[PDB]
């Protein structure tokens, strides 16, 4: 019983553990605290694989065996799961909040108009199992897992790649950040926000004089303004660099 | 024409005057030359401009001469910077720099801090018309910001220098240590485009990479090996104090700026020799132009005399120094200068400090009111203050009873959030983020910080707000608010958006230990040392007997409690 | 010398430490041309120079031929992640065919592994040249690249080869001299010999700018490295 007591006991937490959720602005389910159960997933494992050493582990090699296989599955979901929630969290800052930077990547947006979808419903289907233990039995749950994790992936490396050729064109953008770089590119329409980065691109210069829709001139940290030669002028359709 | 100029226009008479001194120096030291040679010699040493005219390229008409080497002028905005003062140092920097220059290789200063490596190197970038980018070391701060920055730098074609070089882990030390030798290697040999940051880019051949190294532990710091062959070491001896000094008053309109000069440089240098040493003395080049700064406020008040230089020596080191120290610059002050000792704009507010400190009770002796006016002088330049005494000196009765005095005298509300720095971990004073969902929580001080600049009841414009870091302060905490500290004055969050400190938001540090704090925290606050207990040991008891019987006197009769 | 230490011993590896102020890897050529050739010169430093050292030596341990190192003190993290355990691999040298390599370290430089430097034969390099030869290797080394200017440039470039011999063989005598021991190298010497052709080709073919001449060597090419007024001093009265 020193070694019944310790599987009963695997078994009656994991009859009872259950993800915590708050719900998303955009209709997802995101689920906190992901280390809880891992941990308790990984430690449990563990007593299972030490529970072999003992020479009593023939009278309960199969249960043992059951629950090191549904223990490794739920392993093998949460590793994937927790990381496809986490680049698809920091995808939807990027895409899905700013109908510029759409409008600049369309297929990426569609490809994550896409993926949203498809994880909204596999994450509906798989909450309404009211228990972590149960996902593992969703038909190819681990499949849409990696299918996601690999198009979320492939979509933030196109995404680093347009914005260091965004970069590339006008090279004081390297002294911005991606965050700061993001905000310049989707402030399409207004084109006025770029005047908070200017201290940080141009050195002394610290915002930009707009007068209408021309670029009357700039000014320093000091107040000092500078009167452009000619006036530029700003379109609907031109691009901040 | 300074004097009667609006404050734009004022900070450019400002910075061209420097300029002009500079020239009539430069003039002055010609016509006393007793040789052609000499004065060609002298004439070799300084920065000399000249326009071309047969080169139709516009923005490459104008080149700068010094010691025979030519180098372009490139029209970038650079505002109206702080203008440094000509001293013979800065011009043999300036040489040293046009001499590394002109072969492609690197610039570096070496020396003790304060001499003026980073804003000699930032005043080379001026005179050509650049904005030397600098690359702030060991200041929250990685290496893939570094390699985007190199790569900025080198495809824009701006100059970088890496202030405080030597403080910096030695794995990214050694990784930048490689970027810069690949950067510089490219511009030596010429090849057009570079392989940093695992991608080749070019090179403009304009780029520049400038190092300053302060000294170390052991004492002078050194490049790494590998960089030593692509870089030009200086030494950076001590700066012209008096010149700058006398400059710096000739233009704030001070006579007999020499005298001035070297009463007040010959004052400092005496209390650093004579004062026992602190790790939060400095006397140095800073604290001088601290003072310098600081006499402008005080010339409406008293004039531009020698008074106002006595009176904001006594505003600036006075305060910071301990019991044994101040005796010491008192001396020195009566020996080097000579003033009456009769401050102005001290009758009224005095009247509201005893007010105060008779309604709370406590008595208004010699020490309390001096610390009291000292904190007082403090708190009108300084937004954040360092309160450092022994455990029940009279910090916070100095600060509670100079707020309640203020409140009295400019009719301005306070209100005052006492917060134990320590007590409380840092996620949960500045906020944290939640890794799973991303959720940010404001935390403490942010929460406030928000209360203060989205006032909605409208009442924070017309009110002081002080937060007091009651517990003692280390670096970690302090790391946090070291952008609110600096002149930016915005609350950085690792994430989320930045907060704005508006002028109102006070910050005070009632600590009892200085073993920690960097200096440069203790540098850009005000520091007020309280070496002594602010009250004598029967004013104590009266206060406390009285605080004693106002708690009783709720309960108690009249008759039976007199 | 090296020649007896070489051959007496029977290790294939070599570290031929020396102070920042002399070389030795002339010694190495003169021996490797007295025998057996082959001998590549590896100048570590960025990292294409890196992959090249770490293919080159590849190469060598198989071809046999002969390979030198030049400052282990700048690539300390290469050694410790590539050298060291390819040296350790390959300590059977006998198996492979027979090379010979060489590191030249610094004494003063940083420190170096211990099961490295335990396995290598050691050896140090302490021929000081005097001033004449000191004199003789710089006038000798300068014209093998051609003339650039007029004859004053190369009058202007024997003074300064005097004047460098003379400042190196001060810089070794502490406090007697230089109160701190300075390393002028070869980039000072350049630097001060581009001054000179660059003031002799702008003013004139004269003797005039003596007096900026001096200035200008005194404080600026061989007067940065040094921050004592009293070795500034002692190098101003050497350019006077
Ligand atoms: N003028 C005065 N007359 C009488 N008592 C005084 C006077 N000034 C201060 N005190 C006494 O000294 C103390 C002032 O506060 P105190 O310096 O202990 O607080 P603190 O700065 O928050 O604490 P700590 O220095 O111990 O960290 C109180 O005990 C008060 O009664
Ligand atoms: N030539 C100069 N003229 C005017 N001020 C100077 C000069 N050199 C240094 N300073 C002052 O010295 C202070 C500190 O110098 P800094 O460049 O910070 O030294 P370091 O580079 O060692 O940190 C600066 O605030 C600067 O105003
Ligand atoms: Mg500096």
């Amino acid at each position: 019983f020193v070694i019944e007591k310790s599987l009963n006991r695997i078994k009656k937490f994991w009859k009872e553990a259950q993800y915590e959720v708050i719900e998303h602005s955009s209709g997802l389910k995101l689920v906190r605290e992901w280390d809880v159960l891992e941990q308790a997933c990984k430690e449990d494992l563990e007593e299972l694989v030490s529970m072999k050493a003992s020479n009593y582990y023939k009278i309960f090699e199969q249960d043992c065996l059951d629950l090191e296989s549904k223990l490794t599955k739920l392993s093998e979901i949460q590793v994937n799961w927790v990381e496809v929630q986490f680049y698809w969290l920091d995808l939807y800052g990027i895409l899905g909040e700013n109908l510029d930077i759409q409008n600049f990547l369309p297929l990426e947006t569609s490809k994550f108009k896409s993926l949203t979808s498809e994880y909204k419903m596999i994450t509906t289907r798989a909450f309404q199992l009211d228990t972590t233990i149960e996902v593992i039995h969703i038909p190819n749950f681990d499949t849409t897992l990696k299918l996601t994790i690999d198009s979320l992936k492939m979509i933030k490396s196109s995404l680093s790649t347009f914005l260091e050729r965004q970069r590339r064109q006008f090279p004081r953008f390297y002294f911005l950040g991606n965050d700061d770089l993001l905000k310049i590119i989707g402030s399409g329409k207004h084109h006025d926000q770029v005047s908070k980065f200017m201290k940080k691109m141009f050195g002394s210069i610290e915002s930009i004089i707009f007068l209408e829709d021309f670029i009357t001139g700039v000014r320093s940290v000091e107040g000092e303004v500078l009167n452009l030669n000619e006036k530029i002028e700003l379109k609907d359709s031109i691009q901040a660099q | 024409k300074l004097n009667k100029s609006s404050d734009n226009v004022k900070k450019k008479i400002e910075a061209l005057l420097v300029e002009y001194l500079h020239f009539n120096n430069v003039i002055g030291q010609l016509k006393n030359c007793s040789t052609k040679e000499e004065a060609r010699l002298l004439w070799a040493k300084v920065q000399k401009f000249y326009q071309k005219n047969d080169t139709l390229d516009d923005l490459n008409s104008v080149f700068i001469s010094q010691s025979g080497y030519l180098l372009q002028y490139k029209f970038e905005y650079i505002g109206i910077p702080e203008r440094l003062i000509y001293t013979p140092l800065l011009l043999i920097g300036f040489a040293t720099l046009t001499d590394s220059l002109h072969q492609k290789y690197g610039g570096c200063f070496f020396g003790p801090a304060g001499t003026g490596k980073t804003e000699t190197v930032k005043a080379f970038g001026q005179n050509l018309g650049r904005v030397v980018v600098v690359f702030n070391c060991d200041d929250s701060f990685d290496y893939q910001v570094l390699s985007r920055l190199l790569v900025g730098i080198t495809q824009i074609g701006a100059w970088g220098c890496f202030d405080e070089f030597n403080r910096l882990d030695e794995k990214v030390l050694s990784a930048v240590s490689a970027n810069i030798q690949q950067i510089q290697n490219g511009l030596q040999v010429g090849k057009s485009h570079i392989t940093l940051l695992e991608e080749e880019t070019p090179l403009s051949p304009h780029t520049a990479v400038f190092i300053t190294l302060n000294p170390g532990y052991n004492g002078r710091s050194e490049l790494p090996e590998n960089l030593k062959k692509s870089f030009r070491e200086f030494s950076m001896k001590s700066p012209q104090s008096g010149t700058i000094a006398e400059m710096i008053l000739q233009i704030m309109g001070f006579e007999d700026s020499k005298s001035l000069a070297s009463k007040i440089v010959h004052f400092l240098e005496l209390l650093s020799s004579k004062c026992s040493s602190m790790n939060h003395y400095h006397f140095g080049l800073r604290t001088l132009k601290g003072v310098l700064r600081n006499c402008s406020p005080l010339i409406s008040e008293f004039g531009e005399g020698e008074k106002t230089v006595v009176e904001s020596l006594k505003r600036v080191i006075l305060p910071s120094l301990g019991d044994t120290d101040e005796l010491v610059f008192k001396d020195e002050l009566s020996k080097i200068f000579d003033s009456a000792g009769t401050p102005l704009n001290s009758k009224a507010i005095v009247q509201c400090l005893k007010d105060a400190g008779q309604r709370s009770g406590f008595s208004m002796s010699e020490e309390f009111l001096k610390k009291c006016m000292q904190f007082y002088y403090m708190q009108k330049t300084q937004q954040a203050l360092i309160l450092v005494g022994k455990a029940g000196c009279g910090k916070t009765a100095t600060w509670k009873t100079v707020i309640d005095a203020m409140a009295i005298f400019d009719g301005h509300a306070n209100v005052v959030y006492v917060i134990d720095t320590k007590v409380l971990t840092k996620e949960s004073l500045y906020g944290s983020m939640l890794k799973a969902t991303l959720e940010w929580r404001d935390g403490l001080f942010t929460s406030i910080l928000r209360r203060v600049n989205d006032d909605i009841t409208g009442t924070f414009k017309n009110s002081r707000i002080w937060v007091v870091f009651d517990s003692d302060l280390d670096p970690e905490y302090v790391e946090a608010m070291n952008s609110v500290l600096d002149d930016n004055k915005i609350l950085t969050l690792p994430n989320g958006e930045r907060l704005p400190i508006p002028p109102n938001f006070r910050i005070l540090f009632e600590t009892d230990n200085l073993d920690h704090t960097t200096p440069a925290t203790i540098t850009r606050c005000g520091l007020l040392w309280f070496s002594t207990d602010v009250c004598s040991i029967s004013s104590k008891i009266d206060h406390l007997l009285n605080k004693s019987y106002e708690a009783l006197d709720n309960k108690l009769s009249m008759f039976e409690l007199d | 010398n090296i020649a007896d230490v070489v051959a007496n011993s029977e290790n294939n590896y070599f570290t031929m430490a020396s102070e920042r102020d002399v070389d030795g890897t002339f010694k190495l050529i003169e021996l490797a041309k007295a025998s057996k050739e082959s001998l590549k010169i590896i100048p570590l430093g960025s990292i294409e120079n890196l992959n090249y050292a770490q293919e080159e030596i590849s190469k060598s341990k198989i071809e046999g031929g002969w390979i030198l190192l030049q400052n282990i003190q700048m690539s300390l993290s290469w050694v410790k992640t590539y050298l060291h355990k390819h040296v350790e691999e390959t300590k059977a040298a006998e198996e492979h065919e027979k090379f010979k390599m060489f590191m030249t370290c610094h004494l003063t430089g940083d420190k170096l592994p211990a099961p490295l430097l335990q396995r290598t034969d050691r050896f140090v390099y302490e021929d000081i040249p005097g001033i004449l030869d000191t004199v003789k290797d710089l006038w000798g080394s300068q014209f093998f690249t051609g003339k650039i200017s007029g004859v004053w440039s190369v009058y202007c470039t024997f003074l300064l080869s005097w004047f460098h011999a003379l400042i190196t063989a001060r810089t070794r005598l502490v406090p007697h001299g230089f109160s701190k021991k300075y390393y002028f190298n070869d980039c000072d010497f350049q630097f001060a010999s581009v001054y000179l052709e660059n003031v002799l080709a702008t003013n004139s073919t004269n003797n005039i700018p003596w007096a900026q001449v001096r200035d200008h060597i005194a404080t600026i090419v061989y007067g940065g490295k040094i921050d004592e007024e009293k070795d500034l001093e002692v190098v101003a009265k050497l350019c006077a």
